[PDB]
């Protein structure tokens, strides 16, 4: 807020917002109707007394065809004031058949719906008072607009058709610095970079792009930033950042061109710098699918976080802004969470019952997490770790690899998940797999799990995860042993098998080229650049992706600190570990900045492969 | 006088000399009584005036005097052109129109 991101307050004016709606909608007593998906959303905001209390709406509902059948029972009985629906429309442009089918049948007098939308800026605080009546009307927003958006195709019924902006905005759930934007997912639990339909892909980027661009707009508007060196990594982002530039070049009002000219400008500067990192998830698939070993990416591939922040088989929730201990545990190891659970434990007995509670309810979880990493197939989740340590050094071997996939596909028993996974990675850690190996393991992969697994291994077969030997979308094509003599992902870290995320030093390289100056170099431009720059780093590039173009640096002035490093395609929660370690190690070596994780909704490994299914 | 100045706006002055067909002395008070608002509202109704004009023209060399006309103009308020495009639909001067 103010040129100063206070984040959490980005959540109030949400909440005032939707209050100030409801309780203008009527003062009565009345039934509110939430859509599946954004239901966990909003429950993550308003508490249930919080909600009672400050509007007089007493009842929350569902959409479902359940209430098709309690239309007689449900929607017939209450109904003091009226019903007022809740729905997203972001994405999939398409109402659900719901409310169409409840509207005709039941028979409703009154509809009022509300729909979700990002924060108008250009609206610029309605635009002073409308210039004392537009100077004589010179100016009128009369049947100067298309009819309608979207809910154009409800033309059916009454006329009753009043409708309520709501905004929204970015806010922060999982932790205070790393804000979350849910457009990842549509109502259908289909995803929204893979989607299990391989006729439609080039729409659905360009939708999840041209969505990305607008809340990225939604925030730089509301913050008032200037954006001053751009990174673009990728083929996607490239059109994503011509996008934003051309839509911010396009939209910005006046007064601030004026200040655009005033702060920077010709011959000066303030010393004022934001950077734009943009990175896709398709240019390294190679970290999304590692277990993770972290506590909050064990107990989330365990048991996967919906919507809401939150888990179903649990009651208390992880909220960060109400509770301290977890603050201090989430993103440390497992194995180092005993002893200091232990000490806390010690240290307050010679020593207000709300920490007690909390202390408790953390060691019966951390027991039952303990408890059922053994005695569940025992030594699998070691053994995943050992063969993957292995595997990613290298240590392949004649026709011997067949011996070990099915070494532990009977022996020990085992999801289908976690055999895809590692079948995945092993024919993408090595660039390359011949062609006397498929005949053999798409044959047995047919034979013990039906006949749909060719479908998903063909399909599967063309996103680069599942390739053969013998618009790019900019793949990766180099041998990953390769890769660890340039870069020393393997040896500091934690959250994996040991391993050194390849993202971590794709954004290392950038600011400091040390580990690079090890291996692979004779000269450097620099050894310590507070700028973002890219020069003579492009034949290791040129190779590692086939073309000398991936790489974008775009500068937009003429002439402590914000970096908004977003992520198109899902955050793997272990790089958010290791981006406070970047974080903390930069500013000691003296380069000091900030680093916001602008994410489109968590991604991990099994929630993938339901994915692609 | 200065009294009765107060009386009508700047547009009230600037519609009575729009009015008899003095396209160039408007647009200099503009500039003097340093405005913006009021810019583009003669514009509109010079381009309007010309288009319902001289029916005997070419598209090409119209739509090429209207748009350098145009350059001069630096400024985004009430230069609404879709009303113009209307009135030249309105007769039968179409290709002019989707051009515009």
């Amino acid at each position: 807020m103010n040129r100063f991101w206070n984040t959490k307050k980005f959540s109030l004016t949400n909440a005032d917002g939707l209050c100030a709606t409801l309780n203008e909608i009527s003062q009565n007593d009345e039934v509110l109707v939430v859509q599946p998906s954004v239901l966990p959303v909003l429950n993550s905001l308003l508490t249930f007394q919080d909600l009672t209390q400050s509007t007089p709406v007493r009842k929350i509902t569902l959409l479902d065809d359940q209430l098709s059948d309690d239309l007689p029972s449900a929607l017939g009985s209450v109904p003091q004031m009226d019903l007022i629906f809740l729905i997203d429309v972001r994405t999939s442009l398409r109402l659900p058949p719901q409310l169409l089918d409840a509207a005709q049948k039941h028979n409703l007098s009154s509809l009022h719906i509300i729909y979700c939308r990002w924060k108008p800026s250009f609206q610029n605080t309605l635009e002073d008072t409308e210039q004392w009546q537009k100077d004589g009307f010179d100016l009128n927003s009369k049947k100067t607009h298309f009819p309608n958006v979207i809910e154009s195709q409800l033309k059916e019924l009454s006329n009753e058709y009043t409708l309520y902006p709501w905004d929204l905005l970015p806010f922060p759930q999982i932790d205070e610095n790393v804000l979350l934007t849910h457009s990842l997912y549509n109502m259908e639990n289909v995803n929204m970079y893979y989607p299990n339909l391989r006729s439609l892909q080039s729409a659905t980027e360009s939708i999840l792009v041209d969505d990305m661009v607008n809340s990225l707009q939604s925030l730089i508007f509301e913050t008032n930033s200037i954006i001053t060196n751009v990174v673009s990594i990728g083929n996607l982002s490239k059109r994503c950042s011509h996008l934003l530039k051309k839509r911010i070049d396009e939209h910005q009002t006046e007064n601030d061109l004026f200040i655009k000219g005033t702060l920077y400008g010709e011959r000066t500067n303030c010393g004022l710098e934001m950077d734009l990192i943009i990175l896709e998830r398709n240019t390294d698939p190679i970290t999304p699918l590692l277990t993770q070993l972290t506590y909050a990416g064990i107990l989330d591939d365990l048991y996967e976080f919906n919507s809401g922040i939150k888990i179903k088989e649990k009651d208390m929730n992880f909220n960060y802004k109400e509770d301290k201990i977890w603050n201090d545990l989430k993103f440390l190891n497992f194995g180092s969470i005993g002893p200091q659970l232990n000490k806390l434990a010690k240290e307050l007995q010679t020593q207000l019952q709300q920490r007690q509670a909390f202390l408790k309810n953390h060691t019966t979880l951390s027991s039952d997490v303990l408890k059922v990493v053994e005695t569940e197939e025992y030594g699998s989740f070691n053994k995943i770790l050992e063969l993957e340590l292995e595997i990613l050094m290298g240590n392949t071997l004649n026709n011997d690899i067949e011996d070990i996939i099915l070494e532990l596909q009977y022996q020990y028993e085992v999801d289908q998940k976690k055999i895809l996974r590692l079948i995945c990675l092993l024919s993408l850690c090595k660039n390359s797999l011949r062609e006397k190996d498929y005949e053999y393991l798409r044959t047995f992969m047919i034979d013990s799990w039906g006949i749909e697994k060719c479908f998903q291994l063909e399909s599967l077969a063309e996103l680069g995860f599942f390739t053969s030997k013998t618009s790019k979308s900019t793949r990766l094509q180099k041998e990953y042993r390769y890769i660890s003599q340039w870069f020393n992902t393997v040896p500091a870290t934690f959250a994996y098998s040991g391993v050194v995320p390849l993202t971590m030093r794709l954004v290392q390289m950038l600011y400091d080229r040390s580990i690079l100056f090890h291996n692979y170099s004779s000269q450097q431009p620099f050894i310590l650049s507070r700028e973002p720059r890219v020069s003579q780093t492009e034949d290791l590039i040129e190779q590692l992706y086939g073309d000398s173009h991936a790489i974008e640096e775009s500068i937009w002035v003429p002439g402590e600190d914000i970096a908004l490093v977003v992520f198109l395609g899902g955050v793997t929660m272990g790089e958010i570990a290791i981006m406070k370690h970047l974080q903390k190690i930069l500013g000691k070596k003296g380069i000091n900045k900030r680093f916001i994780i602008i994410a489109d909704g968590l991604i991990n490994g099994t929630r993938i492969m339901n994915s692609i299914s | 006088t200065v009294e009765e100045y107060r009386c009508i706006s700047l547009k009230g002055v600037i519609d009575r000399l729009l009015k008899y067909h003095r396209y160039y002395e408007c647009i200099q008070i503009c500039k003097l009584a340093n405005e913006r608002f009021l810019l583009g509202y003669v514009f509109t109704e010079w381009a309007k005036d010309k288009i319902k004009g001289s029916p005997d023209m070419e598209d090409d060399e119209l739509l090429d005097k209207i748009k350098s006309r145009l350059s001069v103009i630096d400024m985004t308020d009430t230069l609404q052109m879709v009303a113009v495009a209307k009135v030249a639909y309105l007769e039968g001067r179409f290709q002019l129109s989707r051009n515009l």
